[PDB]
């Protein structure tokens, strides 16, 4: 009752199982799954999308049954020096399955390339930080989000 | 490019030894499915593939 | 419009290890081609800026092979194997993906030094300005290190303040060091009423403060 | 190899077109393209525009409504106009020789500089005074003098010694704003004093606004 | 394939599909552009930078483009007097189209 009735998370909607009928229910077992993303693609988090990230760093099978819910924690994360905190893989590797959570940082690329280091022109090192110290930005601030589960 | 018109240059095709008497999965110009391969006596006209 | 920035602002570095500056882009810097487009820019007090790293991987015709670059997307990182004693400038970096391109703040590199006693000396006006309608005294600091100093004007035995302007030089590429002096002015009216006149001057590596003075009277 | 070199008024009126002009030497007609950038005082760089041979040209969005550039072949010089400036274009400028053409900025080579103030006032003439050494300024047997120069505008000014003999132990003072409205600098030289009495002590000091060229005399007591 | 794993190749990028998967979608009719240019200036053959080739020379699109190659060439280019038939526009008034 208390979280749909918090007004201070930006967005809760989910489906599965509607959130008003979720006081009578006695589900065998409840995933807690929190991350930080920026807050454009958010609505890549939902199961059946395609993006950067979600194809790539958390996908959601459509099969799923849980909530996710966003709220915004700009407030003591940016409006500093940088921020160089929380990272992330581009587009790259060969795409993602519904929970894996795998982490193999390694540096790769076509080309018929050895592996020794950055080397800009042949290869590239795959992983790079989010950038919230501009005040601008509607999705550019550094929001949270959590995924609940069925 | 490839969007005006019907595709007149495609890539090699490779191809495979052919069998007889045993249960295998054939495809034959596109032509697929599954059988045993022997000699017959058919007649088909020159202009007849199948 | 995107904005350079640097990390650290000011680095004290000992000749003869290596250092680091870092400068970190907004946007994602990488063409439809492989090249990322970088550049490093040094300037030296009182010349004109010069060009080091292009591309953020090929150095420039003529330019000590001790600078180097790596990184891509949107960090990057330069590097001095061995500092010396004309590498005192300020540093920038730019980015040429698209117009505008536009710089950064700028990191200032300081060269360490061991302490040396500072040199004072005293000016007293001369006649020119004693009919010009203003007499000026200046006190001289030479070759001293660190800048780290503060000064007093002591006019028969009182202080003086409100009415004198320091003036400091950027620190010498042959031998680092900092020199600084000392105006102050005054009219003629209320000149002819002291004798004696004084700069103080304090320095770390001095053990006792250092009085210079002089008697109005003696040419 | 290039040597370029700007020229130009020193001092401008507000709301007055700016003229300079960066003429190149040695390399002579190519295809490289050409740029201009300035510095506020105490700040960043900040680059303008640049033009190619021909006349094509890409400019800054602030600066693409009072700005123009253009270029002559024969005299190997191109120029840079200004209008409507305010207070805040005071600054330095260079010109360069790569440009920052959003294609890769080689920046292979930079001019000089010249220094552009904007205002309404008049410009001044320098009162070069010397700085006689005396007793207190010897202590043992090392010796300081130099020269002090008062009530100048606009800025900069070039001092020198001895014709450019000498070069060891000369110092320039960045120069100081009086509340009076007038600037002021002084310079000084140290020297291993053991020949006066016959050294014969110079200041080269000269102000190209003003057309003032003046060798003062200093002399010991 | 025969191009591909040749070994002479210096550069060989290509847009919009990756080089070993070419020859599973056939595409209806290609082209064959030629000319020679520089070593240090090959990179100006990309889609949509500015110099003196992508602007006032043989321009790409920023549409879809295929396969760019380059390859050293010094071997029969060379000698004394230097290969001077070669030539390059350095003077154009305006800027180009694609493929002008």
């Amino acid at each position: 009752s208390v979280l749909y009735n918090s007004a201070s998370f930006s967005t809760f909607k989910c489906y599965g199982v509607s959130p008003t009928k979720l006081n009578d229910l006695c589900f065998t077992n409840v995933y807690a799954d929190s991350f930080v993303i920026r807050g454009d693609e958010v609505r890549q988090i939902a199961p059946g999308q395609t993006g950067k990230i979600a194809d790539y760093n958390y996908k959601l099978p459509d099969d799923f049954t849980g909530c996710v819910i966003a709220w915004n924690s700009n407030n003591l994360d940016s409006k500093v020096g940088g921020n160089y905190n929380y990272l992330y893989r581009l587009f790259r590797k060969s795409n993602l399955k519904p929970f894996e959570r795998d982490i193999s940082t390694e540096i790769y690329q076509a080309g018929s390339t050895p592996c020794n280091g950055v080397e800009g022109f042949n290869c590239y090192f795959p992983l790079q930080s989010y950038g919230f110290q501009p005040t601008n930005g509607v999705g550019y601030q550094p929001y949270r989000v959590v995924v609940l589960s069925f | 490019e490839l969007l005006h018109a019907p595709a007149t240059v495609c890539g090699p095709k490779k191809s495979t030894n052919l069998v007889k008497n045993k249960c295998v999965n054939f495809n034959f110009n596109g032509l697929t499915g599954t059988g045993v391969l022997t000699e017959s006596n058919k007649k088909f006209l020159p202009f007849q593939q199948f | 419009d995107i904005v350079m920035t640097q990390s650290p602002l000011s680095l004290p570095v000992t000749p003869g290890e290596p250092a680091s500056i870092s400068c970190r882009s907004s946007q994602s810097l990488l063409q439809n081609n492989g090249y990322n487009y970088l550049a490093w820019y040094l300037q030296k007090p009182g010349q004109s800026p010069q060009l080091l790293i292009y591309l953020s991987s090929t150095r420039a015709s003529g330019v000590p092979d001790r600078f180097s670059g790596s990184g891509s997307g949107t960090d990057f990182t330069l590097k001095i194997s061995r500092v010396e004693a004309e590498d005192v400038g300020v540093y920038y970096c730019m980015q040429s993906l698209q117009i505008p391109g536009t710089f950064g703040q700028g990191t200032r590199l300081e060269i360490k030094r061991t302490v040396a006693a500072p040199s004072v000396f005293i000016f007293p006006p001369s006649d020119e300005q004693l009919k010009s309608g203003t007499a000026s005294v200046v006190c001289l600091l030479n070759n001293f290190y660190p800048r780290e100093a503060k000064v007093q004007w002591k006019v028969d035995n009182a202080l003086q303040s409100g009415n004198s302007q320091e003036s400091v030089t950027e620190q010498d590429s042959k031998d680092s060091t900092y020199s600084l002096s000392s105006t102050l002015t005054l009219s003629k009216a209320d000149y002819e009423k002291h004798k004696v006149y004084a700069c103080e001057v304090t320095h770390q590596g001095l053990s006792s403060p250092v009085t210079k003075s002089f008697n109005r009277g003696e040419c | 190899q290039v040597q370029l070199q700007e020229s130009g008024p020193g001092l401008v009126k507000p709301s007055e077109t700016l003229s300079l002009t960066c003429t190149v030497s040695g390399g002579f007609i190519g295809p490289h393209y050409w740029s201009w950038v300035r510095q506020p005082p105490g700040k960043g760089l900040e680059w303008i525009g640049y033009i190619y041979i021909s006349g094509s040209t890409n400019y800054n969005p602030s600066l693409k409504s009072r700005l123009t550039i253009s270029v002559d072949m024969s005299k190997s010089q191109f120029s840079l106009t200004l209008s409507s400036a305010t207070a805040a274009d005071t600054a330095v400028y260079y010109c360069a020789r790569g440009g920052g053409y959003l294609e890769t900025g080689p920046f292979e080579y930079w001019g000089q500089g010249t220094l552009v103030t904007v205002s309404s006032a008049s410009t001044k003439g320098p009162s070069v005074f010397p700085l006689a050494p005396s007793s207190k300024s010897t202590s043992g047997g090392t010796a300081a003098l130099g020269c002090l120069v008062k009530d100048y505008f606009p800025e900069p000014v070039t001092v020198s010694w001895n014709s450019g003999a000498l070069t060891s132990g000369v110092h320039t003072f960045p120069a100081v704003l009086q509340s009076s409205g007038l600037y002021s600098l002084s310079s000084v030289v140290t020297v291993p004093s053991s020949s006066l009495g016959t050294q014969t002590y110079i200041c080269n000091v000269n102000h190209k606004p003003s057309n003032t060229k003046v060798d003062k005399r200093v002399e010991p007591k």
